[PDB]
């Protein structure tokens, strides 16, 4: 018998990336090759598969830094932390591939999707 | 808010 | 220019709850009289005016342990709480007194104003 | 997906 505020997922993501934005409680740094991305590891995991089973390892829980592929380029990576802490995806003709490669490798499926679709319209 |  | 996943914010916060429910990575017990809460810092403060005010001192931010006013029902809490991961506010008539008390406590606005116009509704 |  809840009632249901339409607009609290949407308000709390935006006040996890104002967080992000000013550094205040974030417990992880993601180098991708030359890159550090400051994060806080709950979204990450809540994003990606990839660092849902990183984080979840009695181990890797622990790292305060984490180091990815060196063929996961920094930009790809930016954009799709963006997403996850905002929802939009920055998706262009020149970053597509880039970003489709990023998604895969963190298992981040509905970005996988709409790649693919996006690739597949231009063929 | 709404009935979900 | 960029696209949006329309349920992308739904899916990171019922994630977030995910985590919640198996006690990953969470950061503080919320004490309330007799009772404890565990729960992740960064999801409090996106919710809450008081938890915002509190994990960004100096000081606090580094308690494990935070005490609310005695006055404080921790099933009122416990309501915000699941409130604050799901969206969804269970609201009754046998609890919307403590929970409009808890909501104006945690400066929780739109859990306040609803309080407000359901109890203005049987008067 | 959308345009927002
Ligand atoms: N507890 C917990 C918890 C934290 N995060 N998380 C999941 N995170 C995830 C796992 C896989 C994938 C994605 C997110 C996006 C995607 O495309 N794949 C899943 C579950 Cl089942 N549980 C949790
Ligand atoms: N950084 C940051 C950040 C983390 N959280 N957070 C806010 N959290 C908040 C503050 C006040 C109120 C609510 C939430 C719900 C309500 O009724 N009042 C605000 C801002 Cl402006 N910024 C942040
Ligand atoms: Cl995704
Ligand atoms: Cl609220």
């Amino acid at each position: 018998s809840c009632i249901q505020f339409t607009r609290h997922a949407s308000d709390v993501l935006l006040n996890l990336n104002r967080l992000r934005s000013r550094d205040i409680l974030t417990d992880v740094v993601i180098v991708v090759s030359r890159e550090q991305f400051r994060a806080h590891k709950t979204v990450l995991m809540a994003c990606s598969g990839l660092f849902y089973s990183i984080f979840t390892d009695q181990l890797k829980c622990n790292l305060s830094v984490i180091n990815l592929d060196p063929e996961i380029n920094p930009e790809g990576f930016c954009i799709l932390l963006d997403f996850m802490y905002t929802s939009r995806l920055n998706l262009r003709e020149g970053n597509i591939m880039a970003v489709m490669a990023t998604a895969m490798y963190l298992q981040m499926e509905h970005v996988v999707d709409t790649c693919r679709k996006f690739i597949k319209a231009s063929e | 808010w709404v009935i979900p």
